[PDB]
């Protein structure tokens, strides 16, 4: 099988230069006056892509920074300028015999920083804080590069539109409240966001008025945190299940009682082997705080065998909860 | 001091777009109208901006050659003519002009319309692709992978290779009359065949070795030079140690209390166990129940039966129960399973 | 070159007979065709295997398929039955190399009884020391003829001629036998006869030089 | 010599139509062109169109030689012949037909 | 439009023979003659081209050298030539229209009637002409045959009548036979009806045409 070799194997190029990245064959390609070479673009964790067949013809949708050229043995891909947006990994492939060989590979990538033109980015954290209502919320900030006097700090209802709060990073806009108050100089900012309301439980963004492309901040957003006591403190709605019949024809049955909604975490969840308890083979499986009503979820998957259930005539999981007065019986039967 | 937006625009695929966006109250044609992408999903993004007076637009760098501006002084609306979309587009564009006050001091974003909602419509060509990723030493491994929208007697499906880091390799190929081609370096442990019928393309292996774990690609080819043009995104394979657990979890039904017997809400689920390594995941109705849904984080199990995970999971619906069907994927199988309940 | 058609095609009346012309990569060259009947100049039949020239029948075609070339006539008609030479053109040894040649075996009658008379040498030239026994057969079906001179029963090959059949008015056949022989011969023997077999029909009579 | 490419064009035509193949592409029909006396890029823009088979892919790369500008198809004096439909065997007996009259008249390229 | 060559022709081994074929209804001077052999009973077999534009000429390896070609474009008639011809090289030679490009042969559509040339070693000898009388009569409810037995003739062709014309019931010539000696052999016989046996006569008019020997012979049973 032919083999191709590209050089180099792996290029870093800064902006504004011309890339030269050039793949030569063992042997010629060439058939009936034409060359049989193509190219790809991989970027990371994405799929390739055609850029120029025959090593001489550009594909649609493709920048006029591509060239291809060469005579039968070498293949130089060209592209000019050098963007920061190019920087992919490309592939010199052949289909000129029964038995395709793609080229080394050459890795392209933007050397000494380079930019492209003050590309901002923010950082910030975090993405859901722990706030209760009528508190002043403390959010954080941080960007790239330094401007100092332009970074907006919008504010934008989940599903609605932004709203801005502060303007040059010190002066307050047009309608907005006192208790909003932005500041920060450089890269890593602080919001400061007092008598949180439940008009103020929203999303946060941020974006830079320097150097274009303006970019825009990551974002912190809230929908609810908090419970009391009772309120929370649900009944739990006790579930149980029969055995499976998938599980029963295999020769074993793992039975399972499902406590499905309920407030605190605390509940000791036992079972009754035939109205005989044991502490064995009894998981507790726990889920976190339910996002609906902070409630709690739990199922004891009381794993066993076939036969350890096939003389049991019922086997009854007993829990004791907070939300329990009297402990709930689930049993099923047979 | 407004900006109208359009609504709802269903995108085809290399569908050149054009939504409306009218302004009121103003003076159209006085201050540079700014593009701003909001891309739900995602965050905020930025897409350009260009003024009504001179049609000079300083798009973005995905942008610059993908979407095209407009601004018509004639009729008060800025038309998005981008070009050539992708899955990446289907988000809301807001609206918005350089609101600005003394003379290029406070430029600043407080006008926002409704958004402009562009949703680029699914169903493109389909390069699916299946099959597991962890096979033991020594095994015959198997990917299908499969594809929609054409048939395979009209087009030609290749099989690429890429290890992790490394660079591109053939591996074989085949066309739509019957021709099947293998890589002089692997044409001995490699075989590939169609279906037709099912719309998809098989892949063996013998004696596979640690080396072997790659990504494993499926792309099309186009027409004559006969390049490839389509790419999907490749399902991974991983070969490090013998797995005992070659199989997925049989998913145990648990059907529900009767209709008759439940003081409240009737809740369903399925026991899962007998599957390595974790996660696997797992659904209800594929993906159409979200009302009292409650996922128990899977824990390894004692040392009695191999220790197999065992992960639980269950939606809470009202009497009576609907078509609730299971649905679960398991990567280290790539099995497929559903399920209807009956108490 | 080298083509090599079979030298030989029997079809029935009123169907389609096919003549191909068997041989290498002739499907890659221009297979024209060539009709020759008994006794006239061949004639141009098909030409570039599509094109028929003016005053050509319709029921002709001809096919070209990769390594064979066939002609196609349908509607087989007795006046048609001739020669047909596949013939080609080439860049090696001569550009032109004509095929073996298929006689179309249209099965126009049955078997027929062929009609035979043998004469003895005249007397004339008996009196001039010479001998000439001839064989008349005429009138069969087809053309296949078996000669035999057997003098007493017994099978002489010196001095004795024969050609292939002719054609004829009524698209019979006929053929003539000669035996040279000399006068001493003549009158040595005690009998002397000619034998014609046509498909294994032995059909012979015999003369005596006592009475002729 | 220039009649060297011309009589390996007509070999690779003859040997993938012969009748041992199966039916070529398999029904995808193909648009029919002018037989104008130089259709190669005629013929290389109609055939274009033809997704894979895998057995004309020679002949392709053949009529790509001799037309190697590739010309486009906007060529054509009426589009009715890319509007007329014909399979795949009809259309490459016809080229093969025509290019055997060529090869025969001595016009090679 | 019609091709026309010269009559039939006789020579011995070792001579040589120049045909002619004349072109008449068409541009001779845009289109260049071809030859095509026939041996009796066998294939065709190219043997020579020439224009009538330029004046190439080609032949096949079995003729190359032994044959000379050239034309007339004043009456539109080519000459081929043989030379040093065999006993095998009798057959009769066509001439048909084919293209002047020297570098294709294409088909060929006018074809000339042609020209027999029979190479022998025998002579132009007359013939012994015979008649052919009935050993045992007429049978019974048949009808007659009886003919002249025409031995030791050379060459081609004897025709053959019967009582100057006056008879053509149940005529019948048959081909010419060919003995070892070179000589040509002849026998034709007339079916003759059995009603006029012994009232009317009968009488051969055989015409050799080469030794221009006309003669007649009667004819009488035993």
């Amino acid at each position: 099988d032919i083999v191709l070799t590209q050089s180099p194997a792996s290029l870093a190029v800064s902006l504004g230069q011309r890339a030269t990245i050039s793949c030569r064959a063992s042997e010629s390609v060439d058939s009936y006056g034409q060359s049989y070479m193509h190219w790809y673009q991989q970027k990371a964790g994405q799929p390739p892509k055609l850029l120029i067949y025959l090593a001489s013809n550009l594909e649609s949708g493709v920048p006029a920074r591509f060239s291809g050229s060469g005579s039968r043995t070498d293949f130089t891909l060209t592209i000019d300028p050098v963007q920061a947006e190019d920087a992919a990994t490309y592939y010199c492939q052949q289909n000129a015999e029964d038995s395709r060989t793609f080229g080394g590979g050459t890795k392209l990538e933007i050397k000494g920083g380079g930019g492209g033109g003050g590309d901002i980015q923010m950082t910030q954290s975090p993405a859901s804080l722990s706030v209760s209502v009528g508190d002043t919320i403390t959010l954080t900030c941080h960007a790239s590069q330094n401007i100092d006097v332009w970074l907006s700090w919008f504010q934008q209802k989940p599903g609605n539109i932004p709203k801005l709060l502060i303007y040059k990073a010190s002066n307050l806009h047009t309608g907005v409240p006192s208790r909003f108050s932005g500041s920060g100089s450089g890269t890593g900012f602080t919001l400061t966001i007092s008598s949180l309301q439940p008009e103020d439980i929203a999303t946060y963004y941020c974006q830079q008025a320097h150097s274009y492309p303006f970019t825009f901040g990551g974002g912190t957003k809230l929908e609810i945190k908090g419970g009391g006591g009772g309120r929370t403190v649900a009944a739990p709605s006790v579930f149980i299940f029969p055995p499976s019949d998938e599980q029963l024809k295999s020769g074993t049955a793992s039975v399972v009682c499902l406590l499905n909604n309920f407030y605190p975490r605390e509940a000791k969840v036992q079972w009754k082997v035939d109205n005989a308890l044991q502490s064995g083979n009894s998981q507790e499986s726990v889920t976190e705080q339910d996002s609906k009503d902070s409630t709690y979820s739990l199922s004891s998957t009381l794993t066993l065998s076939k036969a350890d259930y096939e003389k049991h005539k019922v086997y009854a999981c007993e829990v004791t909860h907070q939300g329990l007065s009297s402990p709930v019986t689930k049993s099923f039967n047979r | 001091v407004q900006l109208q937006q359009s609504g709802p625009e269903l995108v085809k695929p290399g569908a050149s777009v054009k939504i409306s966006c009218k302004a009121s109250g103003y003076s159209f044609t006085s201050y540079w109208i700014h593009w701003i992408k909001q891309r739900p999903g995602q965050g905020l993004e930025w897409i350009g901006m260009i003024d009504p007076s001179d049609g000079e637009t300083r798009l973005n760098q995905r942008f610059q050659g993908r979407a095209t501006l407009t601004v018509d002084e004639s009729t008060s609306t800025a038309y998005m003519q981008l070009r050539s979309p992708t899955s990446e587009d289907s988000a809301v564009y807001y609206c918005t002009r350089l609101k600005e006050y003394g003379n290029y001091d406070s430029f600043y974003f407080d006008v926002w319309g409704a958004g402009t909602l562009v949703t680029v419509s699914s169903g493109e060509v389909q390069l699916k692709e299946s099959g597991p990723g962890l096979v033991a030493p020594g095994g015959s491994l198997s990917i299908t992978c499969t594809v929609s929208g054409f048939s395979l007697t009209d087009s030609s499906i290749n099989w690429v290779r890429q290890p992790p880091g490394k660079g591109l390799e053939w591996l074989g190929m085949i066309w739509g009359d019957g021709r099947i081609d293998y890589a002089d370096a692997l044409k001995s442990r490699l075989s590939i065949s169609k279906d037709s019928s099912k719309s998809q393309v098989f892949l063996e292996m013998t004696s596979l070795r640690t080396d072997d774990t790659a990504t494993y690609y499926c792309a099309r080819d186009g027409y004559f030079p006969y390049a490839m043009d389509f790419w999907g995104q490749g399902t991974s394979v991983t070969v490090s140690s013998g797995g005992a657990s070659t199989k997925g979890p049989s998913v145990f039904p648990l059907a529900p209390s009767s209709k008759s017997t439940s003081g409240g809400t009737a809740a369903l689920g399925c026991l899962v166990k007998d599957y390595f390594p974790e996660p696997v995941t797992v659904s209800w109705n594929s993906g159409a129940l979200t009302s009292g849904v409650h996922t128990f984080p899977a824990v390894l199990q004692s040392s009695g039966l191999y220790s197999l995970s065992s992960v639980v999971t269950v939606p809470s619906s009202s009497l009576g129960t609907q078509t609730y069907i299971c649905n679960v994927n398991h990567k280290p199988s790539n099995t497929k399973v559903d399920k209807k309940v009956e108490p | 070159y080298v083509l090599t058609q079979p030298p030989s095609v029997s079809v029935a009346p009123g169907k389609t007979a096919r003549i191909t012309c068997g041989g290498n990569i002739i499907g890659s060259k221009l297979v024209h065709w060539y009709q020759q009947k008994p006794g006239q100049a061949p004639v141009l039949v098909i030409y570039d295997d599509g094109d028929r020239p003016s005053g050509i029948p319709e029921r002709f075609s001809g096919s070209n398929s990769g390594n064979t070339a066939t002609l196609t006539i349908s509607r087989v008609e007795a006046g048609d039955e001739a020669d047909y030479y596949c013939q080609v053109w080439d860049t090696g040894s001569d550009p032109v190399v004509f095929g073996g040649g298929t006689k179309l075996t249209v099965l126009g009658q049955p078997k027929a009884a062929p009609s035979v008379t043998l004469f003895p040498p005249s007397s004339e030239e008996l009196q001039a020391n010479k001998a000439t026994l001839v064989c008349l057969i005429s009138d069969f079906y087809p053309g296949a003829v078996t000669v035999a001179w057997k003098a007493d029963s017994s099978p002489v090959k010196a001095g004795v001629e024969t050609t292939t059949p002719s054609k004829q008015s009524n698209n019979k056949y006929a053929a003539s036998s000669y035996l040279s022989l000399t006068p001493e011969q003549w009158k040595s023997h005690r009998s002397y006869s000619c034998q014609v077999t046509h498909e294994g029909s032995t059909v012979e009579k015999t003369v005596a030089p006592t009475e002729c | 010599p220039p009649s060297t490419a011309l009589r390996e064009l007509i070999e690779e035509l003859v040997n993938i139509t012969q009748n041992q193949k199966a039916p070529l592409c398999n029904g995808s029909m193909v648009w029919s062109i002018n037989l104008t006396a130089g259709m190669y890029c005629a013929a290389l823009e109609s055939l274009i169109n033809v997704s894979g088979c895998s057995a004309i892919e020679k002949t392709q790369r053949m009529l790509s030689g001799f037309c190697p500008h590739k010309v486009s198809a906007g060529q054509f004096s009426s589009l009715h012949v890319r509007d007329t439909k014909i399979e795949v065997a009809q259309f490459v007996k016809d080229l093969l037909l025509h290019l055997k009259k060529l090869f025969r008249e001595g016009q090679f390229n | 439009v019609q091709l026309v060559q010269s009559g039939a022709e006789v020579k011995k081994p070792g001579a040589s023979v120049k045909v002619s074929c004349k072109a008449s209804g068409y541009t001779f001077t845009n289109y260049g003659l071809s030859w095509v052999r026939q041996a009796p009973g066998q294939g065709l077999e190219w043997m020579g081209w020439i224009s009538a534009n330029n004046g190439d000429t080609n032949y096949g390896q079995e003729f190359q050298g032994r044959v000379t070609m050239t034309t007339d474009t004043s009456t539109s008639t080519a000459y081929m030539e043989l030379r040093s011809l065999r006993s095998d090289d009798t057959a009769v030679y066509y001439c048909a229209r084919d293209s002047s490009s020297s570098w294709a042969r294409w088909f060929f559509d006018l074809w000339g009637r042609g020209t027999l040339v029979t190479v022998s070693s025998a002579s132009t000898k007359g013939p012994s002409v015979f008649p052919l009388a009935p050993s045992s009569k007429s049978t019974s409810g048949g009808t007659a045959a009886l003919g002249c037995l025409v031995k030791d003739y050379f060459p081609e062709p004897v025709t053959v009548s019967w009582n100057s014309g006056a008879l053509t019931s149940g005529v019948h010539t048959f081909p010419a036979v060919l003995q070892s000696s070179g000589l040509y052999s002849l026998s034709s016989v007339v079916t003759v009806p059995s009603s006029s046996l012994g009232t009317q006569t009968y009488i051969c008019n055989v015409n050799h045409k080469p030794s221009n020997t006309k003669v007649d012979k009667k004819v009488e049973p035993k």
